């Protein structure tokens, strides 16, 4: 947790970068998956809260041995040339600490009504009239776009980082370095 | 006087069929001759199109043939038989100057390295592309290169690279025919969606005959991204050359008119008033002229 790693997205003539984040999510999920371990944070530092827009950089923050385990593993391959990063170089000493988490969204009605088909077997009236359509929820966080191997649906994921707190507590990551009551440092 | 001609259409040099795809399995890419070709799909969510990888496979076949024609310099339609005579000269004078050297070799670090394939290659931990010299039917001089290696922003030097180029300047030149089927080989992922090029059910995946197939005009603008002599800013890598240097992504135009750095100027200062300008000036004129255009006055 006490060192951390800067990859900034090169820009690229034939991709915005939000599908540079995308697919550099997907590949740090997938190097997460494969390694193992919940010490792994992920941050925004350039995180502009006026258009919810991701920015430009991304921040890891892990140990020693997990960093330098993650660049041993060959998920970077490939995407040498869009990104770039320095080293695995400790954190500043007085940096307030704060939280990231995936706040998801029932954007539809309709899979809560095939749910709970499942659940009380009730008509389809019954789905319509319990549950209307003005249950969908919008959310105005940032957030990446993924497709996952084991389910071929495209999913969205909303990034909330929390307020800066000044002091860490002892929580795991998940496989998208998002956490389940972990914190990062802001720098 | 020598003024520029009214007409000034330009043909375009390096040819490149519609490119395909089609899909298999690593290491039986040796076999990969009856491989099956994706196909686009309709998929509810609306209706979209969608193009992804069966469960069996994990490597794309995207197929193109590129064909090196020659007389760059020479206009398909020139409205003045001077400015024409003129600009033949000028032309000579780069080729006596070089022949075709550097040209050649970044249109084969785009073709060694799978920038035609735009979106297939992000995602990819091996990018293999593979290049045939069909020559009367048959394999003259075959080649096997890597994207891994050969980096997308770097432009660098190999020994079968620099006979790819040798290759592509004799083209160039003149001095032959070219014809090279370029088959790549990425591997993307089990079943994972893939990039074709768009067409305009809100929207769809272009295709030719039952197999899903990547635009013509996609991997030409891919093979000119040898544009890195512009004033480049923040680190950005090169571009395709194009008139006024512009690029979609970041919705921005490098070498900017109010500059005299745009093809243009460049032209009217080379074969004009006899203003010569820069080597990597004079190497971005005429691989302008190599992909074509519509120049002249109104």
């Amino acid at each position: 947790m006490d060192h951390y790693l800067d990859i900034r997205l090169r820009p690229d003539p034939e991709f915005p970068p939000a599908q540079l984040m995308s697919v550099l999510f997907g590949k740090l999920h997938q190097a997460l998956v494969a390694q193992g371990g919940d010490r792994i944070g992920v941050s925004f530092p350039d995180l502009d809260e006026s258009r919810s827009r991701l920015g430009e950089r991304l921040r890891i923050h892990a140990s020693a041995d997990d960093l330098r385990a993650l660049l041993a593993r060959p998920w970077l391959e490939g995407l040498r040339d869009h990104l770039q990063f320095g080293e695995p170089a400790v954190v500043p000493h007085p940096t307030p600490y704060r939280q990231v988490s995936r706040v998801q969204a029932k954007s539809n009605p309709e899979r809560l009504r095939r749910r709970l088909m499942r659940r009380h077997d009730l008509s389809e009236e019954e789905a319509r009239k319990r549950i209307p359509d003005t249950v969908a929820r919008a959310l105005d966080l940032p957030f990446v776009t993924l497709r996952s191997q084991s389910t071929g649906q495209h999913f969205r994921l909303f990034i909330r980082h929390g307020p800066l707190q000044v002091t860490a507590e002892e929580g795991g990551f998940t496989c998208y370095g998002l956490s389940k009551g972990g914190f990062v440092p802001w720098f | 006087i020598l003024s520029t001609a009214s007409v000034l259409a330009f043909e375009r040099k390096l040819d490149p069929s519609d490119a395909l795809m089609s899909a298999g399995a690593w290491a039986q890419r040796d076999a990969s001759q009856e491989w099956p070709a994706v196909t686009v799909r309709e998929k509810s969510v609306q209706t979209v199109d969608v193009a992804n990888l069966p469960s069996d496979a994990d490597t794309l076949k995207v197929r193109f043939t590129l064909r090196v024609l020659g007389g760059a310099g020479t206009p398909s339609a020139c409205n003045d038989a001077a400015y024409r005579d003129k600009l033949l000269q000028t032309v000579a004078t780069y080729v006596n100057d070089q022949g075709f050297a550097e040209l050649a070799r970044r249109y084969a670090h785009n073709l060694a390295n799978a920038r035609f394939l735009w979106r297939n290659r992000v995602g990819a931990e091996a990018v293999e592309v593979r290049i045939n010299h069909i020559r009367q039917g048959e394999v003259a001089r075959a080649w096997r290169f890597d994207a891994l290696a050969i980096g997308l922003r770097d432009f660098k030097a190999d020994a079968e690279l620099d006979a790819l180029a040798e290759l592509i300047a004799s083209g160039l030149s003149g001095s032959g025919h070219v014809l090279l089927e370029v088959v790549a080989f990425a591997r993307i992922g089990d079943g994972q969606e893939v990039f074709p090029s768009q067409e305009l059910k809100s929207k769809t995946l272009y295709s030719v005959r039952d197999a899903a197939a990547i635009h013509s005009q996609k991997i030409g603008n891919a093979l000119r991204t040898i544009d890195t002599w512009y004033p480049d800013e923040d680190g950005l890598g090169p571009i395709a050359v194009e008139p006024y240097g512009s690029v979609t992504s970041q919705g921005k135009a490098y070498r900017q008119p109010k500059q005299k750095l745009d093809f243009y100027t460049l032209l009217d200062n080379w074969v004009l008033r006899d203003e010569a300008p820069a080597v990597e000036q004079q190497h971005y004129v005429i691989a302008n002229l190599i992909r074509g255009g519509v120049f002249g006055e109104a």
